[PDB]
């Protein structure tokens, strides 16, 4: 019919992927699943429950449609440690990625392994492209922890519109994720010159200093954040704390402890 | 014969529901928690000032509250006292999480099991409009309702229903019994609350530097400071005020109003044993500061309020995918999962089972209300008041799945009532010049410290054991842990499995009756495994 067809998967994920989508604003949620796209399958929001909704995806698969996958899938011991109506996680995903007309990785989990993938990963959860790239699946990276609504909604619309966006070799659109979050930094002018906090509750600090020495990843971290907001109002730095580097592949382990450069 | 729900939609996270029915009613129930990701087993060694991070992301519908029970619990292990100031940030955050997720779950989650979407198209929005005017302080006209009624139909005529794919209500269904003009004002409702929780995300994001997932607390206090300027609580205040007007004047308005022709549900899905640590101290180091009431009511008796003892939680193994059948005290945890299959030696969850005193609890609004209420908390008692009052019923009325219901309304108004006198002091506190947010601290050799939080879905605890700066033991305990979790060693129900027994279906192949017991907990499977 009439408006683009979008199947959306829950996999190893806390949910926020999807919390953060419905706080798009110009469109908001209600504009974009009532006109901009048909919403076909969405775990958290259906009316129906059980087979009902199975066999929803089941026909909503059988067309023309963009796959959004939120979270990382399981894949150690066979991957029964994520499971939706008995059916492993990985399995779902095999089946249903693979027949869309794009795929899009939601969330450095999807993305990337995310927070189940940190050491030493209990579950052997993977990100879509590394667990599905040999069934031939090359996901859209929308890196975050969660991504800015407009990363999501923007990269939807952009390829309803316009097609393919470039990606960066870590798979994320470059319109969005080119530059880093410290080349956009307001507290860049503080670090230029040579004004850096080495405690919260000092003056420096008070005074909104660089939190490079606390810690933050910003010069490593690409993002949007210092010049999209979150909410049309506030980012990490500006709320005084250091960038954690969300949107890189295993930020987790390769920037932790956060505190310290 | 059973009935097996498998995804239950509309909740967080991943839950399966089997139960056997024998005479239209549920005999028996199992709840089935069907993805691990092992947060307690990432966090082994690590340090202390991550954990926050980490945890934050044990779920992002309640998003927050999980870094707070971690700097709470780092806070306490350390022994550092935080500021003033961050201490009433601290808590005007965690009032604006309970103000959007309550709305969030009543509109989005919880609507469609009572509401029949399609039928608003046959009500008569000037007499819808005329109805919702007798209902709240707030103007409602014809034509605004016309127009949803335009947007269902622009809807159904594509053919693409999208989220109504094989609803339950589709074609009528015996359990959904409001009036056509009640369905479209909800409808109308439904829309507006998808646009107000926006400005409820935003308010926190102005303390909380985003949401989802918070990034502006530390161990020793709040970062940020940028926020303590008049121009940025001002900008709170006002979309505050815009929200709470829209909580007391649409949100509470249509819950009484759709509790109104269910009244039957009054006397369904009943409980016993409630529990609470109360929430927004004043003396992060006392649970008697906090403005909502720690305490623990046992069976229904509203008389007898006993104290809140940590000291009684024991984590059960018994049925649920982990080695063995010890049940232990959190500081003594132990995270070894080991899966069996479905049923596998009778195990059927990922979540653990927390037993209280050995006893089953539940905890939540219903749970936060009845002993506030049961204490005599002003607020809390003109607000029962007000519901029992407009639905015609007492007190027993709140032990059920309706009442359960009710006080998810009235913990997110009470809530939204004192949100006003933190920001007030927070406000006086700057004009004063007193401006701190953090205080220094060191790590003792070894320590161990707990953080209790009242998330909108009821008691969280973070519990940990450092020694020299790096994690031992790092246990949660969540909320839906306790009222989603399979049985204990001593074979007992969770409180959603007992709510499930005597529960009628009327339709077998679109069993919503399931789903009204099971959405009446908020259920965060999420946040129930970690
Ligand atoms: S990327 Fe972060 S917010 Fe998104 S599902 Fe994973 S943990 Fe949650
Ligand atoms: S606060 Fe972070 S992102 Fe900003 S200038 Fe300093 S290092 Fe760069
Ligand atoms: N609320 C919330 Fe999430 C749950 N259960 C926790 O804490
Ligand atoms: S933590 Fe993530 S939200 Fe932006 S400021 Fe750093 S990339
Ligand atoms: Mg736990
Ligand atoms: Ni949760
Ligand atoms: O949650």
């Amino acid at each position: 019919k009439k408006r683009p067809s979008v199947v959306y998967l829950h996999n190893a994920e806390c949910t926020g992927c999807s919390e953060s989508v419905l706080r798009t604003v110009d469109p908001y949620v209600d504009e974009l699943i009532l006109d901009v796209i048909s919403m076909d399958y969405h775990e958290t929001l259906m009316a129906g429950a059980g087979h009902a909704v199975e066999e929803a995806l089941h026909e909503a698969i059988k067309g023309d449609f963009v796959c959004v996958i939120e979270g990382g899938i399981p894949m150690g011991d066979g991957g029964y440690w994520g499971k939706v109506g008995g059916r492993n996680m990985y399995d779902i995903c095999a089946e249903v990625a693979p027949k869309a007309k794009a795929v899009i990785a939601i969330g450095t989990c999807a993305t990337y392994g995310g927070v189940q993938a940190a050491k030493p990963n209990p579950t052997g959860t993977v990100g879509v492209n590394e667990a599905l790239g040999k069934l031939g699946v090359k996901a859209i990276n929308i890196a975050g922890c969660p991504p800015n609504p407009m990363n999501f909604v923007g990269t939807v619309v952009h390829l309803l519109t316009k097609g393919m966006p470039e990606l960066d070799k870590q798979g994320r659109p470059v319109m969005f994720f080119g530059e880093t979050v410290h080349d956009n930094c307001p507290r860049l002018k503080h670090f230029e010159a040579g004004e850096f906090a080495t405690s919260f509750g000092s003056p420096e600090a008070k005074k909104g200093y660089c939190l490079y020495e606390l810690g933050c990843k910003g010069p490593d971290t690409y993002n949007n954040c210092p010049k999209q907001l979150f909410n049309q109002v506030n980012w990490p730095v500006q709320a005084g704390h250091p960038c954690i580097a969300c949107s890189e592949p295993n930020f987790w382990d390769l920037y932790s402890p956060f505190y310290s450069a | 014969n059973k009935i097996v729900v498998d995804p239950i939609t509309r909740i967080e996270g991943h839950l399966r529901i089997e139960v056997e029915v024998e005479g239209g009613k549920i005999k028996n129930a199992w709840s089935m928690s069907t993805l691990f990701r092992g947060l307690e087993m990432i966090l082994k060694g690590r340090d202390p000032r991550d954990a926050q991070h980490f945890t934050q992301r044990a779920c992002g519908v309640c998003t927050y509250v999980h870094a707070l029970a971690s700097v709470r619990a780092v806070d306490n292990c350390v022994g550092v006292k935080i500021p003033e100031n961050a201490t009433l940030m601290r808590n005007l955050t965690m009032g604006a999480q309970y103000m959007h997720d309550h709305l969030v779950h009543f509109y989005h989650l919880h609507a469609l099991d009572w509401v029949n979407v399609a039928n608003a198209l046959n009500a008569d929005p000037a007499k819808a409009a005329r109805l919702a005017n007798d209902l709240s302080p707030k103007k409602t006209t014809t034509e605004s309702l016309k127009a949803v009624q335009a947007k269902v139909k622009a809807l159904v005529e594509s053919g693409q229903l999208g989220i109504f794919t094989n609803a339950y209500f589709l074609g009528g269904h015996p359990a959904y019994v409001l009036p056509a003009e009640v369905d479209l004002i909800a409808t109308a409702h439904y829309l507006e609350a998808l646009r107000v929780q926006v400005k409820a995300a935003r308010a926190m994001a102005i303390f909380g530097a985003k949401n989802p997932h918070t990034q502006f607390t530390v161990v020793g206090g709040c970062t940020n400071y940028d926020s303590l300027r008049p121009e940025r609580i001002a900008e709170f205040r006002k979309l505050y005020k815009e929200v709470r007007e829209f909580i007391e004047q649409v949100y509470i308005t249509d819950l009484l109003a759709v509790a109104g022709f269910y009244k039957n549900w009054a006397g369904i899905g009943k409980t016993s044993n409630f529990l609470t640590c109360g929430e927004f101290p004043t003396d992060e180091y006392d649970l008697n500061s906090r403005y909502t009431p720690q305490g623990v009511i046992w069976g229904n008796d509203l008389s007898k309020v006993d104290d809140f003892n940590p000291d009684l939680i024991e984590e059960h193994v018994k049925y649920s995918w982990y080695e063995g059948a010890g049940a232990h005290h959190p500081y003594k945890g132990v995270t070894k999962p080991k899966w069996t299959e479905f049923h596998g030696e009778d195990r059927y969850s990922w979540m653990k089972a927390p037993r209280y005193k050995g006893e089953a609890f539940e905890v939540g609004p219903l749970a936060s209300v009845l002993v506030a209420y049961a204490k005599k908390h002003e607020p809390t008692v003109k607000a029962v008041d007000l519901v029992l009052k407009t639905l015609g019923v007492g007190p027993e009325a709140l032990f059920s799945t309706l009442g359960r219901t009710a006080a998810r309304g009235i913990q997110c108004l009470t809530a939204a009532q004192e949100v006003e006198v933190w920001l007030d002091k927070l406000e006086a506190n700057v004009k004063a010049g007193k401006d701190d947010l953090y205080t220094d601290w060191q790590y003792p050799t070894e320590s161990q410290g707990v953080g209790f939080v009242n998330a909108p879905r009821g008691m969280l605890s973070h519990w940990i054991v450092q020694r020299g700066g790096k994690i031992e033991n790092f246990q949660l305990v969540v909320p839906s842990t306790w009222n989603l979790g399979p049985r204990c060693a001593e074979g007992k129900l969770s409180a959603v499995e007992q709510a499930l027994i005597g529960t009628p279906i009327a339709d077998p192949k679109r069993p919503v009756e399931i789903l009204r017991t099971v959405h009446s907990y908020d259920p965060c499977i999420a946040c129930g495994v970690h």
